[PDB]
């Protein structure tokens, strides 16, 4: 009540975090009108919010051309690992239709990781369901150090995946200075 | 019924020493190393501070000048094997009246407190069978960087001791304990009234404590948290007081007006001058706790000696009835 | 969603926080750190309910970064620009206050810019309000490439700020992808 402000945040474990970003958005951003973009942007994520509900992934927040949902929330799911992978799977062909009607070379960079997280809201104005955790930060960097039209998962997301997917070396170290600095082994869904 | 106690205070105020007591009361090859380190980092500090002091201190036996060079040559050895020589040279220096003459001025330069203790007993620590006594471990000194949670229990009641860095840089980690904290334990080096902080070598160690306390007391996140005040190091205070060469009024002029309280309860055979000073330091803090914070929290003074298990056992039984 | 012609976008991040954040066993595994961030964001929100800032509309909070647009007129003609700057300083005054009782030395880094933006909502599931346009990008870029306790503004922005009474110093040249190199200035205090 008093002293501090009631922090609306709750801890969670065994969840999968997936980050996605438009590869070279300024590429078409210099071609399409300031409005056309906002349309495509709104058009893309639109399908995303729907696909997420189908793959059981919860939408967290949209940052410009970056979109990230986390699986395992609210109701815990031991299928979280697959949920995100599935998301990245369908997510891609959703950004491919962007090549047909607009800017080319438009692909998604999926970056999935697993671990505990902190979901909730900060401050007391215009609340925004966000997450906080090094594991979350890792998924972020994973996305950063990812590959076009490919899914970038860590070593943790691979264990929670019961090896149901065929992967390969990710070399995230030579991609992101973070996946390097922290000695992280990355893979790529084949 | 589980309480969470947080120990606050400036550097070397005597926090970790109190936690040790809690482990000695309600609760080694590895520490031996440190003990020797305290001894080395001790002697080398005095000698090195002889030529720098003003006026500079000169040895009483020019012979030791060589031993002085030895100590200053291994002052930065990675893994000092502590050869039989060191001890001989060390004690030799400690026995040199000149070195001691420099010891009395240890307030003019950063010097640990376990100096006297360990040096007086070099012949004991030099042994290969050396076994650190409870007092040796209580006198030991190791910088605390970070937060450590001690878990003990008294009379079937759980507690949560919290030791944090009392050094300016470390103080930024305190916040992580401000929420859901039963009571705060503020330790103070009552004896360090003629010494300056180590962070800058110019800010009075007692003032640092005062300012620090005022910050915690008037903290926005501790409005309802009551802080107990351990005016630790009463032993070293009474000493300096009886000495008569390091006048208090020369560091805190207000002490020239101060008069021992009539509600004062001076210990048996306690020198009146000590009483007139031990309380002075206390009232300096009370004014800070009287300036604000009403009904939502209080302060409870407690003259203490962290290295005295017989003292902290006493004063602590009071912190439980609060 | 409509498109405005003159909206002042601001970004005030705290690059010193990420290091502050630490998932240790003692702080409930990063939970305690977030508590301090909550007292920060909240403290920055208490400004929105202030008369002089009734025109400032908080858009969102990116991690530990604050984002607020001044000029949406909801949810001089360029005076809202100077106001936004006053909000930046306002945040500083409050971040420093936190430090006072936190024992930190958290410094704010602000990048302000103005121009045409497209306000609106996006996201089918849980519709959220957000602005788009090159304007916001430049602003942000002037935050990721700023300096602690300093406000970085572009030429056009610096000029207007001067017609308002603010003095500016040319930081130098900064590169904004897709836009090349730009000349930024620091609002002198
Ligand atoms: N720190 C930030 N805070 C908020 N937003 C940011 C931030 N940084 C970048 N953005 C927005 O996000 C888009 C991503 O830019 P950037 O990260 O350089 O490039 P890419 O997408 O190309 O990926 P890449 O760096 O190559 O891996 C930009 O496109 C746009 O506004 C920018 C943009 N622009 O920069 O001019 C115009 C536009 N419309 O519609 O005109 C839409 C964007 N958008 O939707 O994201
Ligand atoms: C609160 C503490 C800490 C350390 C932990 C954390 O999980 C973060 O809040 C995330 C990771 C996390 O909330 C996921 C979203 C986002 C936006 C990714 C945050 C930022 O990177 C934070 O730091 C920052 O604000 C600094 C970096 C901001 C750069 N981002 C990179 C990603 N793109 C998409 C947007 C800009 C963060 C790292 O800070
Ligand atoms: N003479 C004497 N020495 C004491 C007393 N209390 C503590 N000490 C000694 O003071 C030194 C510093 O004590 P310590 O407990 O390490 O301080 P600290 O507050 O924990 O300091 P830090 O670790 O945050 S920087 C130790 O060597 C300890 O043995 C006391 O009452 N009298
Ligand atoms: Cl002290
Ligand atoms: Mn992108
Ligand atoms: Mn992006
Ligand atoms: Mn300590």
């Amino acid at each position: 009540d008093m002293m501090f402000h009631k922090i609306y945040i709750q801890k969670h474990d065994n969840v999968s975090i997936l980050f996605a970003d438009i590869e070279g958005f300024t590429s078409l951003a210099s071609q399409c009108t300031a409005q056309e973009l906002v349309m495509t942007l709104n058009e893309l994520f639109a399908r995303f919010d729907k696909l997420a509900a189908e793959n059981h992934c919860l939408r967290i927040k949209i940052l410009g051309d970056c979109y990230y949902c986390v699986s395992g929330l609210p109701e815990a799911r031991a299928d979280h690992a697959h949920c995100c992978v599935e998301m990245g799977m369908d997510m891609i062909e959703a950004i491919s239709l962007v090549r047909e009607m607009t800017g080319v070379n438009v692909n998604m960079r999926v970056g999935i990781h697993s671990g505990r997280v902190h979901c909730g809201v900060l401050g007391l104005r215009k609340w925004q369901f966000d997450v906080w955790s090094n594991d979350v930060t890792l998924a972020n960097h994973m996305e950063a150090g990812g590959k076009a039209g490919r899914i970038h998962i860590t070593k943790a997301t691979l264990s929670y995946l019961n090896g149901d997917y065929e992967v390969e070396p990710g070399c995230g170290g030579e991609r992101n200075a973070y996946l390097k600095e922290h000695s992280i082994e990355t893979f790529l869904i084949l | 019924a589980t309480h969470r106690l947080l120990l606050l205070g400036a550097g070397e105020s005597g926090k970790s020493t109190i936690v040790k007591q809690m482990r000695i009361l309600h609760v080694k090859a590895t520490k031996v190393q440190d003990i020797k380190n305290n001894l080395k980092e001790a002697i080398e500090t005095i000698v090195a501070a002889m030529s720098n002091l003003v006026p500079p201190v000169e040895l009483a036996n020019p012979e030791n000048q060589f031993r002085v060079d030895y100590i200053l040559s291994v002052m930065n050895v990675p893994d000092f094997d502590f050869p039989p020589e060191f001890y001989e040279h060390a004690k030799a220096l400690w026995e040199d009246e000149g070195v001691r003459a420099c010891y009395e001025r240890s307030n003019e330069y950063q010097l640990i407190d376990c100096a006297q203790y360990f040096l007086d007993k070099i012949d004991v620590i030099k042994q290969d069978d050396y076994v650190p006594s409870d007092q040796d471990l209580l006198r030991c000194r190791v910088l605390t960087s970070g937060i450590f949670e001690t878990k003990f229990q008294v009379d079937k009641v759980n507690f949560h001791m919290f030791d944090v860095g009392g050094q300016r840089d470390e103080r930024r980690k305190w916040i992580q304990c401000f929420n859901d904290v039963t009571a705060i334990i503020f330790v103070v080096a009552s004896s360090s009234y003629n010494m300056v902080i180590r962070e800058d070598n110019q800010t009075n160690r007692l003032q640092e404590a005062l300012n620090l306390f005022k910050s915690i007391w008037n903290n926005r996140w501790l409005r309802t948290i009551s802080v107990i005040l351990f005016l630790n190091k009463q032993d070293l205070l009474a000493e300096k007081v009886l000495a008569g060469k390091s006048k208090i009024e020369d560091y805190f002029p207000e002490f020239a007006r101060y008069t021992t309280p009539e509600d004062a309860t001076p210990e048996p055979g306690e020198d009146p001058r000590v009483t007139r000073a031990k309380y002075f330091i206390r009232d300096e803090f009370l004014r800070i706790s009287t300036a604000s914070g009403d009904g939502r929290h209080y302060c409870y003074p407690h003259f203490t000696c962290a290295v005295d298990t017989e003292n902290i056992r006493r004063v602590f039984n009071d912190c439980r009835d609060i | 969603h409509q498109s405005y012609d003159c909206v002042c976008v601001m970004f005030a991040s705290i690059p010193d926080f990420k290091e502050f954040y630490t998932e240790s066993d003692v702080n409930k595994e990063g939970l305690e750190c977030l508590r301090l961030l909550n007292e920060i964001i909240a403290d920055f929100d208490d400004l929105l309910s202030k008369p002089k800032f009734s025109g400032v509309e908080k858009i969102k909070t990116i991690g530990s970064t604050y984002m607020a647009a001044t000029g949406l007129s909801a949810i001089r003609q360029y005076m809202h620009i100077g106001t936004m700057v006053e909000f930046a300083y306002a945040l500083v005054g409050k971040l420093d206050a936190i430090n006072k009782h936190s024992f930190n030395d958290f410094k704010l880094r602000v990048g302000i810019n103005h121009g045409p933006v497209i306000a609106g909502v996006i996201g089918a599931q849980k519709p959220q309000y957000d602005i788009w346009g090159n304007t916001v990008n430049v602003a942000s870029r002037m935050d990721s490439t700023g300096v602690l306790d300093k406000i970085q503004v572009t030429e056009e922005t610096s000029l207007i700020l001067q017609t308002l009474g603010y003095t500016c110093t040319c930081r130098g040249i900064i590169n904004v992808k897709g836009k090349g190199d730009l000349k930024t200035y620091f609002v002198n205090t």
